[PDB]
DNA sequence: GGCTG
DNA sequence: TTTTTTTTTTTT
């Protein structure tokens, strides 16, 4: 119904003051429609007002226009009426038109993108997005309708509001009371938590840490593991939670009588949920590799983790980006959206570890401004925290927490606290 | 990509485009057709530049009047939609006669030596003998209805010297007629018993030594062992004398088209002929001879002296580029 | 677009008005067109009138024309539009149409110019005007505008300036006497004001008592925040409009029963505006995302602003500087330029607010010298007023403001005096 | 590739106890080949093995087919041989062409879904699903990857994690006692060792004390030199074997017969290795140039080598990256993790050594920020050392190395400590 | 003697260890030669192995050029077969031919630069 | 340019002075120039001076050649003429001649050395 | 631009590349006070000695002749 | 009657 | 959009 829109956009003042700003050029054929389309949009741009037909006569005989197109435009603008019906069927109308125009296009970007991914390399386009992105675009297409939300409104949003105030989303506790302190009592479902920290100075030790104590407490821990194998992350958890330091393993001062000892004083407490460590190599691994492996989890070993870890989000690939193709930045920030719709497609509190700048590195204090690979991580995240242990607090055994970005509650109240870092058990103790 | 389904898909949606011609060879799909994004010539209506070919790695369209060239699927997806999304869906779907009479052709060996053509042919310079192999006409356009019906409307009569094509078999299997006139519309128009007929000249008087590849026949009536392949597209495999075949084009070392079809020649390797020490400066041999006064047996003494294969062709022709 | 010129020179009083100084009869044609402006111009000439349909025809009928020309001008009578277009466009469209015609005539005569100086000087036209003419004849075409604004013009802009300062078309008030006598009637539009705080001095109470005073006068408030959600901004604005205290929202001390008839009685009065709260991440909103935003809201919402508030200039990003530093002075001036800018270009009273020198901390008297961005921000700045909490002043719930930089007034006029802050309501109340 | 597939699957077990898992009617064709699999697949169930050629051909007699699919089911059974290819190949192009089909099903089901949308409510289908249902759809068609294994379980593979604690197979000693005391046991297999200093402080000595080292105790060497001679470096490692000098043997103060009985004496050694020095152009090497290297060395001579020394990483070439296409930090990073799967696929110890900015040639100490290419070296680097040398130690002739990054043990046990170079002997010694 | 270099570098592990270090993509043809040497070339980039008949063509119909040159890799994949040969007549005749197209190749861009040169 | 070369050679004599050293007969041509030049060196070897035009008619009828090329050669020397020229540009332009010519040579030369290894 | 007027010149003060002293087999300093033009001496620090050990040696002063441009010895 | 990249 | 060298400048 292309003749009806242009005719109450033209025509119709109500219906263009509600339908004008979600009506884009790509909603219409490439014939006449487009063409006059374009016409009305330029002259709103040019002079904020409905053109009438005299203005598009005139804008179509000024216009660079082929014989062809110029009698389509012509036809089209002579065939315009105001046709006398009610305004509320035609915004519905309008609504469904424009999204199943919406899905029409987003089904031939995604045909287009899988005939592009099958090409050989050196002849296949380059900036387009790969496969693993072609449900994000049918995420977008969906979303199309009339109504648009751009800010909170006072005196029309207080509804919301006052449920804002009386409501409180259910939050994963923690092990540490600090963090709790800091985060109102713990994280929520669907969250990307990011532990930045230098190189070799904690950030598969704060996981681990995190991991065994989210272990601790009943959880299911899924372990991704980017850079390390499998058998060192659960070494690192055993000495969290066995109390024996990784030398004392290392060399073969426990003996298996111990270990077994204590591994079945572990299974026998009720208080306890699995840990499961998957090993990836490095640029191997996506979100769509994660969402089959928590498929396989489920069918195969009945297992839905909720405090899914990842071990470095710098080294897992895009999912939505060819390899080698954008900056770090851009493919950063795509692999951190693409974990936090994971995370809340799963409902798992999903933890990760960045790497600061070299800048960062052995300084006593860092911000926002030290992040190397990509700045735009803090704005997808939803709780980013950072280590300090640069030059003195190594030697006391300890560490420090700057806080760049809390979403859970406020980050300038408890901005810096001492971890007392243990790297022998690769854990976290509190100072207190 | 996927040729053939690219193919159908613009035969489908240029099926009902003005002019639209399906211009397909043995080997090649072309479409012809006016240009709907221009519309062609504005003051020509017959012209069709809008051409699609499916020969390329990918049907690509390109007109001729407004400069626009675009693969099919460009043009699809901007012009119908509605077919672009159903065909970009199915890519990953599918994821002889012989001229027997001559009516109204004297030959020129047999013709009066007062004719005028037999003067034209003169200051042509032809050698006497070879006037056994060439025809005159008067209806050329009626001799052409009469060998094949419907060609011409009006069988008006038009003097040309017709060469009849003798297969290796010596049978005429096409003629080329030359209009006598300056003025024509094709100084060559050869039409052909069948499709298939031989497009190479002088097969049947090919004699041992090497095979002298010229433009054209009465080029090749001056030259022993002259073959001459009457226009076409110029092709290797239908050439015979693979082994021991001659390259000789004409002497326009600034002609674009001509290296380039040089070059097309020594990067397959064959033997061609050079002019970068000729003596003399015109553009063909009839035109020195004609002219320069150039006499057959030097033309064959540099010839045989200045064919060149491999890098020794390919370095004489880096020299006479420009 | 002649026919539309003739129809609304013929059926129009503003247009005639506007455009006949500028129209003349080689602006048109050399057929029936000129013919027809040349019976409207005679018409107009003997009669100080717009002539009429009829009274046209007649003038036709009583003309010397031949039967083409008869016929021409007849038909083009006959197809005049009294169509009502908009005033705007086509006082534009007639004004490019008579310029481009211009253009072409100037063209025409200087290549006839050239022409016929390239002629036997025996053989020539005296009247032809020389080719040292042909520079001053295109100005003639170039200076062809119908209505000359460029820029304020002294001497001949005088009775509309003096109405600029009766009117005072520029000022804001403040609803706070204070604020309104050292800003002789308020602040103005196209402006960047700035609050300088020291120690014990939040940034955001000062921003959101001004943005709840200016929606009790009436304004479009738009109200960037960078370091808190529109949640948390919006409640500190419930707060200082609904008397309620911020702690006792979070209690519970106030039911959604009163919360709901303050709103309703807040919307019951006319002298209410809107307040829009926007929220975007620190570090991620330079002064041309904030154009987007205008513009999403001017087509989405209708909502035009007159006062943007961003929660800290410190946090924005400036978008010449691309790279972002946690606390740069490059990045704050060009900041600064880039909000002052955008202050300008949208004709709003633009407030945000900067942390004070340490040593400004610790002094009461705060210096343009005790600044912690020197040069940068006393620059760029119409107004910065500088808030200073002692531990005296907290005592007796109040704040020193001293006046640091106005361009407004002069700054030693009244620079230093006691505000009423009050830390709960986010209020700021005056002190008699 | 269906017949492919079908082949191994009936000819060979290990494909059928890969690809069986995550097999369907859907993945493959609508003509013979789904007819064939649903033939296999029936054949399975009822009896749970891979069936054979007769059994299949008794089950399609039993079976009923028309006239055209009995003809194409026999047709391509009679298409079947065993074909051993490779395993690796294999699994890989089944797992390409399962996810191309399922992709292409994925789409042809939203297209389907689409298109039943836009019936009307009486005419459409209630089976097929809504059109929220697009996008998850599409989502479980990219998670259909081939691999069962869900990885560690820490309670259920306790008793394998300990005998894996029991593998130091890995471990490779150091014959300094002081470099396995701060390693647990030496380096370790296919793991990126780097050794970094400033310029003309003795990285190449230490490389060649290395190789010595590993050299007195059986291993296979492979010196790869960037910028010094075959011969050069030779003479490097005879002053560290046979322990005379280096101005001594260009000196003549070693005569033909020493030279002879000392090269004799560690010939006659039986823990003596192989050492082979390779030198390479400045910029033009890589692992592609080094495995063709190691290739070489493999068919010449039984030389497979257990220590990889590379003279420098940064004059080395990248792989992918052209000689200047990106910035250091880029191409440097590229070419770490080129030589780090190198090392990990040949499962040998890399050194390289690593240039440090100016900044730090003539200070004290030296920090991980101090690296003159890629800040990437640091991250794909496991055991980097640094080498501190000032006047006081030059007098000493004790050269400073300060543990930079550790992955195999504690950072910070021994974090300094001093060796006793000897620059005349290119040997390092141990202090006690 | 392209169809020998290839066959022998599919159906023998000898002669495959000595040559391949050296096979370089410039040394076959503008035609299926190249072609097929690319796809043998990508082959054992990706799985270090040297790829068979079937492999071959499998990655023939997952490849992108037009009929022609699809027909010609075709024809020389189906003529590709193991003869009974001995180790140093193919290493030596190899040899031969690789710096034989060397040569080639390097007059070849000889005459290009001279002729680029004088422009 | 091989008829300005030849004809300044004979009439100019700075011009002979600093460009006959690097005179080689395989620069020129292997028709008329190259038997004009070889006429010209053997009289300047015979007599140590430049030769006349007279002269060259002499050498000619003297030591002939076959007709063929005689009529060419002796209507290639009817054609120079003084045309006094700059020097620089003469210079100049003869030094390209002469290097295009010899990059010619070496690449026939080359080409020919490489045709003789393959027999 | 920091070197220049110095009593002292360290390899860090290498002007347009910190890979200059990483690509070079021998790298000799020479530094000129007031006192040495006084004197007719400069002194040559041996900044990269790849030929030796650069400890040894490390500085000494020759005798630039800058009229005869010249060096010779003290000893 | 062909001719493009 | 980051990264790294070198320089030059300026601000605190
Ligand atoms: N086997 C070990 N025994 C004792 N301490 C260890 C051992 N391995 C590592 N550490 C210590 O643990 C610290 C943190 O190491 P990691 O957990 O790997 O931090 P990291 O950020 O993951 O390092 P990357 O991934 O290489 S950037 C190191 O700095 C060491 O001090
Ligand atoms: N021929 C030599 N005789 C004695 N000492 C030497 C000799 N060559 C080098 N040295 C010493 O070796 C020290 C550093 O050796 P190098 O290996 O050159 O250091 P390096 O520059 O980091 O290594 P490179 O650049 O890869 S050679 C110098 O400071 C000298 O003292
Ligand atoms: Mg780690
Ligand atoms: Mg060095
Ligand atoms: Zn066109």
């Amino acid at each position: 119904m292309v003749e009806i829109i242009l005719s109450h956009l033209i025509f119709d003042q109500a219906y263009f003051s509600k339908v004008w700003p979600y009506m884009d050029s790509e909603y219409f054929e490439s014939g006449p429609a487009k063409n006059t389309f374009k016409l009305i949009k330029s002259h709103v741009n040019e002079y904020h007002s409905v053109p009438s037909i005299n203005a598009l006569n005139v804008a179509l005989e000024n216009s660079s226009f082929t014989e062809t197109e110029y009698s389509g435009v012509k036809t089209l603008i002579s065939k315009l009426a105001d046709s006398p019906e009610d305004h509320s069927w035609l915004v519905k109308e309008t609504e469904k038109y424009v999204q199943q125009r919406a899905m029409f296009n987003a089904t031939s970007k995604i045909i287009e993108i899988q005939t592009n991914a099958e090409l050989p390399p050196e002849k296949r386009n380059k900036k387009m997005p790969d496969v693993g992105a072609i449900p994000d675009i049918m995420r977008q297409a969906l979303s199309i309708s009339f109504d648009s939300y751009v800010g909170h409104d006072w005196m029309d949003d207080y509804e919301a509001r006052w449920l804002s105030y009386m409501n409180k989303a259910r939050k994963v506790p923690f092990k540490l009371r600090i963090l709790n302190k800091i985060t109102k009592g713990g994280a929520e479902t669907g969250t990307l938590n990011v532990l930045m920290a230098g190189v070799n100075v904690g950030k598969s030790l704060g996981l681990c840490s995190l991991a065994a104590d989210y272990l601790q407490l009943g959880h299911n821990v899924l372990y991704i593991s980017m850079e390390m194998a499998e058998e060192v992350c659960a070494k690192r958890i055993d000495a969290n939670m066995l109390d024996v330091s990784l030398d004392d393993i290392d060399d073969g001062h426990i003996s298996y009588a111990e270990y077994k000892g204590k591994m079945e004083k572990w299974r026998e407490k009720s208080t306890l949920g699995r840990l499961i460590v998957k090993q990836y190599p490095t640029g191997g691994a996506d979100a769509n590799t994660f969402r089959s492996l928590l498929n396989e989890l489920k069918l195969k070993k009945n297992f839905v983790p909720t405090i899914i870890i990842v071990d470095y989000l710098g080294i897992c690939k895009s999912c939505r980006i060819r390899v080698y193709s954008e900056n770090s930045y851009t493919t950063v920030k795509a692999i951190a959206e693409e974990l936090r719709a994971l995370a809340v497609e799963t409902e798992t509190v999903l933890w990760t570890a960045a790497q600061v700048g070299k800048q960062a590195w052995d300084s006593s204090d860092v911000n926002m401004s030290d992040i190397a690979e990509s700045a735009g991580l803090p704005a997808t995240a939803d709780f980013m925290l950072a280590v300090i242990e640069t030059e003195e607090l190594a030697a006391a055994e300890q560490q420090l927490i700057k806080q760049i970005k809390s979403r859970y509650g406020d980050k300038n109240k408890w901005n810096k606290f001492l971890m007392g870092v243990q790297k022998g058990n690769q854990k976290w103790v509190e100072i207190e | 990509s996927i040729p053939w389904i690219d193919n159908e898909f613009a035969y489908r949606a240029l099926a009902h485009l003005p002019k639209f011609t399906q211009v397909n060879n043995s080997s090649t799909f072309k479409l012809r057709f006016r240009c709907p994004v221009c519309g062609d010539s504005k003051t020509d209506q017959n012209k069709a530049r809008g051409w699609y070919y499916g020969d390329n790695n990918e049907g690509n369209i390109h007109c001729y009047n407004c400069n626009y060239h675009a693969p099919i699927g460009i043009y699809l997806k901007e012009f119908e939609p509605d077919l672009y999304r159903e065909y970009i869906f199915e890519i990953r779907k599918e994821k002889k006669k012989i001229i027997k009479s001559l009516p109204s052709c004297v030959r020129l060996d047999k013709l009066a030596e007062d004719h005028p053509i037999i003067k034209y042919v003169k200051a042509r310079c032809i050698p006497k003998d070879k006037w056994k192999y060439l025809w005159f006409t008067t209806e050329w356009p009626k001799l052409v209805n009469s060998i094949a019906p419907g060609t011409y409307k009006k069988e008006i009569s038009e003097p040309r010297l017709v060469i009849p094509i003798y297969n290796a078999n010596g049978k005429a299997e096409s003629f080329q007629g030359r209009a006598l006139k300056k003025d024509a519309p094709q100084k060559y128009i050869t039409i052909e018993a069948y499709p298939e007929a031989t497009k190479i000249y002088g097969v049947e008087r090919v004699k041992d030594g090497d095979v002298y590849v010229l433009e054209g026949p009465i080029d090749s009536l001056f030259i022993e062992n002259g073959i001459a392949i009457t226009g076409g597209q110029l092709d290797l495999e239908v050439v015979p004398f693979k082994d021991r075949r001659v390259w000789v084009l004409d002497n326009e070392p600034r002609h674009p088209d001509t290296i380039k079809r040089m070059t097309k020649l020594v990067d397959a390797g064959e033997r061609v002929m050079f002019w970068d020490k000729s003596p003399w400066k015109s553009k063909d041999v009839n035109d020195m001879i004609r002219k320069e006064g150039a006499t057959p047996e030097q033309i064959m003494e540099y010839m045989k002296n200045n064919i060149a294969q491999g890098l020794m062709a390919k370095m004489r022709l880096s020299k006479y580029a420009k």
